[PDB]
RNA sequence: GGAAAACUUGAGUGCAGAAGAGGAAAGUGGAAUUCCAUGUGUAGCGGUGAAAUGCGCAGAGAUAUGGAGGAACACCAGUGGCGAAGGCGACUUUCUGGUCUGUAACUGACGCUGAUGUGCGAAAGCGUGGGGAUCAAACAGGAUUAGAUACCCUGGUAGUCCACGCCGUAAACGAUGAGUGCUAAGUGUUAGGGGGUUUCCGCCCCUUAGUGCUGCAGCUAACGCAUUAAGCACUCCGCCUGG
């Protein structure tokens, strides 16, 4: 219908936070409790939170936007690239390369390169190289396809960033309150909910508690389309 | 009463034979194919619980 | 009355019947294992159901109704092979229901067989 | 507590996906929740809030 | 030992003059009563004729003869009493093989002139025009196996 | 043992909490079965190890709507609950019985067992009427077999159901009478009582009385029983003494 059910949202188990003693304050308002050592992030009002998060980004797509995805904790990297090419948006698997929303007048200009580095290879040019020099222009091949793969077809800046923990992907976040591009992702315990316009309380270590969570967010741009 | 569809019909029937294995249809019509006496059902269920 | 339809199977232990008819039914068209040769005991086959599903579908012939949405309602060994031998005729199976009559506790059964 | 048989919700999440009873082997509620539940929800199928079968 | 587990089937030696393992076998199914000799010299004259009616050599011409024979379902009976204890059971590689020289001679053995010298080289360019009477007993085990497919 | 007093544990009433298919009467409800009426529709349906009897072209079955009627109450449902036993399973209301827990206010042995007696007592029966849907002795017909009155199949009456009187018997069985004490432990579970915690209610912890499964001492002829004795005792009642 409209959100997600109560039972399946406690099945992936988002009701976990991280541990006390590893606490923000400013969390409060989002947690129910700790049962040993551990939180419980308030399961009620992240419906009133999932909700909000799904009406914004229904109609972002409805003017044609592009909301890019990212996700570099490694038990949620390619949780992301395959809610991303089911919702045709744009991913980011590895690292962050460190300017690819502000740089990217430096970005694009390689992004200009995997647009033409595989074309160089299809034609010709290609066995008068010496052999060596066929793995250099292959090993700058796939490192190009490694961080910026999921960019692979963007050519202009974004207007939404869905983002999976702001703790270790603080670089994104902060090119994103320079550009004044709304931000909406997934926070628990060990994330400062300030520089996130647009929250989501949920569990951040594990696989369900992401992949139940970021397919609907990656749903919710598909029916703003039509 | 399960609607399946955007696939093929033999993934519509991997759901549906598994929709009715939950379900009590096979097992009670299987039950009810004829009458037992009133007093070998609750040896019958007793045999169906105390083996889990 | 093209393409819009309900479709009834119900397979009991003998003789597979299938009765395809519109959305608010009014039986277009109906066969059955007996229909085609198999006298006694051969019935209770899914082969049966192989040939009396499609046997009724193709030869409904009066509005072209292509659509089925298939209802199962019967206990049987050609059960699931009366849907699976109907996309044979390949008529866009889009909902299958088990509606099968469920009594509870209603009436007392038949006795036992020694 | 005691359930009661116009609180829907908390009600319905206890009626199977036809419209039978979960035991409490599957859901893991108490044994005089589940009798007290039992009551509860026949006198809300009486009264059309919830289905005998869908 | 056909309970401990399978017998070990053993190898046969090819033919010289076609080299084809296909035609000793051949050989050994016509040898009635042991006669190696005098059933050999037989089919060395019952392919002279095949290449004689035909252009092609035999050897070609012996295998495409007997895939008109070989069939492809076969009946094997279960013990399942009041039922109708034919099952349609496919046909091993090895069974494939030996049936197809089995249905050649059998029937060869029931024509008008009574030398083999002709008696098996007709049956041959019949099983080759896909006629005669070894190919219409595959068809009617291709109408009886094929009759009762209940049991698939 | 008798008489006069005193006591509180036994027994009973209070007060405060619970749990329950414990009964009785009256209502309400849904799925299914059967029959009828109708629409649409066409050759079989049904049944079996195989068939046949039977049913259908005077439209069968199948399908859809509506109707009538009787009987039961799927799921919950569990070596769970309640009752003295037989037994008790939709839901609601009225009327009504018992048990358990806790508190200690109160009565002060008021107790236990119980021949004769007097009442409950599954089914099948019997009587007077109802009602008759399924099921179904007897009965009819078709198959099987070596043979049938058996098994199997189609059909079918009493009965099954209600009301009132009877009958009073069951492997009515835990094949174990009732009462009260005492005697290793371990483990499920029930209504609790507490609890410690809480849980997003989760639980996990100690607590009368139930209800199971294991297992010492002891017992038994042996299997086995074992704080729910068939162990150790005391009271009273029923009963046995070869087939």
């Amino acid at each position: 219908m409209a959100v997600i059910s109560m039972k399946q949202l406690l099945e992936a188990g988002v009701h976990f936070g991280h541990q006390t003693r590893r606490w923000n304050p400013k969390m409060k308002k989002y947690i129910f409790t700790e049962r040993n050592g551990i939180y419980i992030i308030d399961l009620q009002k992240t419906v009133k939170k999932v909700d909000e998060a799904y009406n914004f980004l229904k109609q972002v797509s409805e003017d044609g936007g592009q909301v890019l995805f990212v996700g570099t904790k490694k038990q949620a990297q390619e949780s992301v690239k395959s809610e991303a090419e089911r919702a045709g948006q744009f991913y980011i698997n590895q690292r962050w390369l460190g300017g690819l929303l502000t740089n990217y007048k430096t970005i694009s200009k390689r992004i200009k390169r995997i647009s033409e580095i595989e074309k160089m290879e299809e034609d010709g040019l290609f066995e008068v190289l010496p052999k060596k020099e066929v793995v250099e222009l292959k090993k700058e091949y796939d490192r190009l396809i490694k961080f910026l793969g999921g960019i692979r077809d963007m050519k202009s800046m974004p207007q939404a960033l869905f983002v999976v923990d702001p703790r270790k992907e603080r670089n994104a976040i902060a090119e994103a309150r320079k550009l004044n591009i709304p931000i909406v992702g997934i926070v628990d315990t060990n994330c400062d909910p300030d520089e996130i316009d647009y929250v989501i309380p949920a569990n951040d270590d594990a696989i369900r508690a992401v992949k139940l969570l970021t397919a609907k967010m990656a749903d919710a741009i598909l029916e703003g389309q039509q | 009463t399960v609607v399946r569809k955007n696939e093929s019909l033999e993934d519509a029937l991997r759901r549906f034979k598994r929709s009715v294995s939950k379900s009590g249809t096979i097992q009670e019509v299987r039950k009810r194919e004829f009458y037992e006496k009133p007093s070998v059902k609750r040896k019958k269920k007793s045999e169906a619980a105390r083996k889990r | 009355n093209i393409e819009n339809g309900v479709a009834h199977i119900r397979s009991t232990f003998n003789n597979t019947i299938v009765t395809i008819t519109d959305e608010f039914g009014n039986a277009l068209s109906w066969s059955s294992a007996g229909a085609l040769g198999f006298k006694g005991s051969k019935k209770s086959t899914p082969f049966a159901a192989q040939m009396a599903s499609e046997t009724a579908s193709k030869s409904a012939m009066e509005h072209g109704l292509k659509t089925v949405e298939v209802t199962v309602k019967g206990p049987g060994p050609g059960r699931e092979s009366a849907i699976r031998a109907l996309q044979s005729a390949g008529l866009e199976v889009t909902a299958i229901r088990d509606v099968t009559p469920v009594p509870h506790n209603g009436c007392r059964p038949p006795k036992r067989r020694r | 507590t005691h359930i009661d048989y116009k609180d829907t919700e908390l009600l319905k999440r206890f009626i199977s996906e036809r419209g039978k009873i979960l035991p409490r082997r599957v859901t893991g509620t108490s044994a005089k929740y589940q009798r007290m539940l039992t009551t509860a929800i026949k006198r809300s199928r009486h009264m059309a809030l919830l289905p005998y079968v869908k | 030992m056909p309970r401990k587990g399978s017998v070990p089937k053993r190898d046969v030696l090819p033919d010289p003059i076609h080299n084809s393992k296909l035609v000793t076998k051949l050989i050994n199914k016509i040898m009635l009563d042991g006669k190696r000799g005098t059933a050999q010299r037989i089919l060395y004259s019952a392919f002279d004729l095949v290449e004689q009616r035909s252009g092609r050599d035999a050897l070609e011409v012996f295998e495409e003869a007997i895939n008109n024979i070989m069939p492809v379902l076969e009946v094997k009976a279960r013990r399942v009493g009041g039922s109708n204890y034919q099952v349609p059971v496919e046909v091993r590689p090895e069974r494939r093989t030996t049936l197809g020289l089995r249905w050649l001679v059998n029937y060869a053995r029931l024509r008008g002139e009574k030398t083999m010298e002709d008696r098996l080289a007709n049956e041959i360019l019949d099983a080759a025009n896909n006629t005669g009477g070894a190919v219409k007993k595959r068809e009617d085990t291709h109408k009886m196996a094929e009759a009762n497919k209940a049991f698939a």
